[PDB]
Formats: C-alpha cells, sequence, structure tokens
C-alpha cells in the first residue's frame, strides 16, 4: 500500500521526474531558464472557468486489466496517439471511487479486479478521492457535456511565461518563447515526459489537505510548468529557427493562443481533433482543482 | 570534446541517416477543385 | 451478413440467430490528401453483456 | 443556428451539401436571397406533380 506520506506522494523519491537535457539529465527547475520571452503587442484576459457537470459514466467491469494511467499520459504528451477518447477504459475506472470495492489501482499504473500479493498499490482511500474527479474526463467528448478550448489557453501562458506581476494582475501581453536548441529537441523532450508516472502527481492532488497542499503547490510549481510547455507546443502555430553565430535556436510562435492546428508537423508533436476535445477537458479539471 | 570528422585529414567509415518509404507512393496526390467565379462582367478588380 | 430492424421485432421467441459485431482496433487511417465526408454512419444496435 | 446565406458563390459542392445534411440532424434554419420562384396554390385532390 505504502499508506501515504504526509507532505505528498511526490516527496517519496522512488519515482520522480527528470527531463533529459541531451547526454545529461536534469531537473525541471533547471531547464526553464534556457528560454527567454519576447513581449508582442497582443493581449489576453484571464477568463473565468465554468463548473464541470457531475455525471461520470456508470460502472461496468468489462475484464481488461485497463492501463488507465498509461492511457492518460499518452494523449496529452504522447507522440501521435490513436483512439484516445474511446469510452471503454474510463467507465471501468469510475468503479474506483466506490466505498468497498475489490478493485485496486496498481502502483505501476495498472488497474485490477479483486487483487494480488506480489504487487503493492495505493491505499483505497487515496484513489477514491482521485477517481471521484478524473473519471469525469471520460465523457468529455459528448455533444452536451463537452468542454471549451479556445479560452482555457488564457491560463497556459501565464504559467509558462507568467511574470509575477502578471499572475498577480489579470492581463498578460502575448509573449513569444525562444530558447537554445539541439534540433530534435522538441520531439526529444516529448518522448521523455511520457514516463513520469503522472498518476502519482494527480492521485495526491486530491488527497493533500490545507497545509500539506500549501507546501505541495509551492514546490512542484515546476513539474506542472513542464508538462504545460510541452503541451503548449503542439498548439502554437509557427516554428521559426534562428541561425546565429555558431548557435541554433527554436522559437515557439505564441504561448497563449490556440491556432487550432499544426504547430510544426515535423518540428514538433501534433494534436488531432480528438485531442483538443481531450486536453481541454483535462485542463478544465486540473486548473480548477489546482486553483 | 571530439573534433569534427572533416578538417582532421584521414579517411574513415562512419554512420548515416535513412528511412523506410518510397516516398512518392501513397496512392494519392493533392487533389483540389476550383469553382469558376461566374460572370466576367461583375468581377471586382479594384482592390489596388 | 446484415439483418433488419423490422425483423428484430418479429423473431420467434426461442430461435437464436447470430449477429456479428465489428472490431476495428487495427485499421490504418487515411492519407492527408483525399476527399472529405458528409454526415456519416449511424449504428442502431448494442449488446449489454459484454 | 440561424445561418443566413447572401450568395452561393464559392460553395464547394461538398460543403454546399453538408449544410442541408445538418438541417435534418440539428434543426438548422438556413436561408437564401438570390432565388426567384413562381409557386402557385394547389387543390386537395390531384395533389403534386
Amino acid at each position: 500500500m505504502l499508506q501515504q506520506p504526509t507532505g505528498g506522494y511526490t516527496t517519496l523519491e522512488q519515482f520522480a521526474f527528470t527531463i533529459r537535457n541531451d547526454g545529461t539529465n536534469a531537473t525541471p527547475t533547471q531547464f526553464l531558464q534556457l528560454l527567454s520571452y519576447e513581449a508582442t503587442e497582443n493581449e489576453l484576459v484571464k477568463k473565468t472557468i465554468p463548473t464541470p457537470e457531475t455525471h461520470l459514466p456508470s460502472a461496468r467491469n468489462v475484464p481488461g486489466n485497463v492501463y488507465i494511467e498509461d492511457a492518460i499520459t499518452q494523449a496529452l504528451f504522447g507522440i501521435s496517439a490513436q483512439n484516445v477518447n474511446a469510452h471503454g477504459y474510463f467507465s471501468r475506472l469510475s468503479a474506483l471511487a466506490l466505498p468497498n470495492t475489490s478493485a485496486r489501482l496498481g502502483l505501476d499504473g495498472v488497474i485490477y479486479n479483486s487483487e494480488t500479493i506480489n504487487i503493492p498499490f495505493y491505499d483505497p482511500a487515496a484513489v477514491a478521492n482521485f477517481a471521484a474527479t478524473y473519471a469525469k474526463l471520460g465523457n468529455a467528448s459528448t455533444p452536451r457535456y463537452r468542454a471549451d478550448m479556445i479560452d482555457i489557453y488564457a491560463h497556459v501562458g501565464l504559467e509558462l511565461a507568467g511574470t509575477d506581476a502578471e499572475r498577480a494582475a489579470g492581463v498578460m501581453p502575448v509573449k513569444r518563447a525562444k530558447f537554445d536548441s539541439w534540433e530534435g529537441s522538441l520531439i526529444s523532450l516529448s518522448r521523455d515526459v511520457v514516463n513520469w508516472k503522472i498518476l502519482a502527481f494527480l492521485i495526491d492532488l486530491c488527497s493533500l489537505e490545507g497545509e500539506a497542499l500549501r507546501a505541495f503547490k509551492t514546490r512542484n510549481r515546476d513539474v506542472f510548468r513542464m508538462m504545460l510547455f510541452i503541451m503548449s507546443t503542439a498548439v502554437a502555430a509557427n516554428v521559426v529557427n534562428r541561425k546565429v553565430t555558431k548557435r541554433v535556436d527554436r522559437v515557439l510562435e505564441y504561448i497563449g493562443v490556440n491556432s487550432m492546428r499544426t504547430a510544426g508537423r515535423t518540428a514538433t508533436i501534433t494534436y488531432d481533433l480528438s485531442r483538443h476535445e481531450f486536453a481541454a477537458k483535462f485542463l478544465q479539471l486540473t486548473f480548477t482543482r489546482w486553483n | 570534446v571530439g573534433i569534427p570528422k572533416l578538417e582532421v585529414d584521414h579517411i574513415s567509415f562512419s554512420n548515416v541517416v535513412s528511412m523506410m518509404t518510397a516516398n512518392i507512393r501513397t496512392g494519392d496526390d493533392m487533389a483540389v477543385e476550383r469553382v469558376n467565379p461566374d460572370d466576367v462582367r461583375a468581377i471586382n478588380i479594384r482592390n489596388a | 451478413q446484415h439483418v433488419d430492424a423490422e425483423s428484430i421485432m418479429t423473431a420467434p421467441k426461442g430461435k437464436l440467430f447470430h449477429l456479428q459485431f465489428m472490431d476495428g482496433l487495427l485499421r490504418p487511417e487515411p492519407s492527408a490528401f483525399d476527399p472529405p465526408a458528409s454526415g456519416e454512419d449511424m449504428r442502431l444496435i448494442y449488446p449489454l453483456q459484454p | 443556428v440561424h445561418m443566413t446565406i447572401n450568395e452561393r458563390a464559392g460553395m464547394s459542392k461538398l460543403v454546399a451539401d453538408n449544410i442541408i445534411a445538418s438541417v435534418i440532424k440539428s434543426n438548422w434554419v438556413v436561408d437564401i436571397h438570390d432565388i426567384e420562384y413562381t409557386a402557385e396554390v394547389m387543390t386537395p385532390s390531384e395533389g403534386y406533380t
């Protein structure tokens, strides 16, 4: 079980997160700086977010040994995922929040019926509060319940390049990111983030309380910023390379605006239409719960 | 550290970068339609 | 084999017919350049087992 | 929606169709303005032709 560590499940250290800065790994805090910010004459307003309708898909138990945690990490960051929004996996998960259910979430991220001995997991109460909230994403696709997209992205930007006087205020000028590069760097970081066990960071974002939370948000303010950037890459429209001195540089065109497609079909990772339907309803939950 | 393969002056046998497809074959090509404006009388030229 | 929605309302009580269900997990998606689509497929039946 | 059309110029016959296909499945109320017609009243029997 591992019970739960007080101060997070992310303070354990068995499973952490390191972006591979080429031949040598690093920490998310250490990577953010290699990037600078260019203020352009465009402005976004921080728009309020609507509440999420409470109606997570009912319990079914088809027998699949569903890799729910693996599926989640794949769509947001994964390189060209397929059938991400199919209905069967989530429905199975929602069974989890149920008081008294022989169905334990494996530590490795695989869900089971009944149990096992050889495999340690997360105590049933930690997962109960988790699936209470991320089961809802399941039906994000329905015509009626479906979430926005062209507007949640007014938040992505403040975090990635949000100046402190800017996230203190409401409006931030449209920025333009640019950082050093190794050519295959955009895909390379996206290939890397896929294995962070992003389950651990979320299954504890619903279990931590009033003080343990105040300390959690003030430390992992990076581990969040990271997956936000890699995600904001697929969305922004034009990638321009600058050849200076003996250096080479990647510019991400606009941090805060949904172009609606492409980014660079070759220079980065792309988002299908069944991705904007997903990544959107995702951010609508983590953001709200986050703040 | 590690001098580039050129400007050092000795022949060697190193690596390359390849791919799998024939490229020109997808069984397709850009297929676009064009609809004619209609009358030649009322077409706008004056956009400067 | 394809059945009809009118026959699914007149089938004798104890006569078990087979009706095949389509998979489609492993199917290569279309190329970037090709004709689009207009108001497509509607499916009318569902098993509740599974 | 209450989508109104002023002129059918660049109506790609594919997307020129997709509007009608959306009238019968989303209750879309469309419009046209350049069409002339001389329809006339008809009697019960004899019906349409």
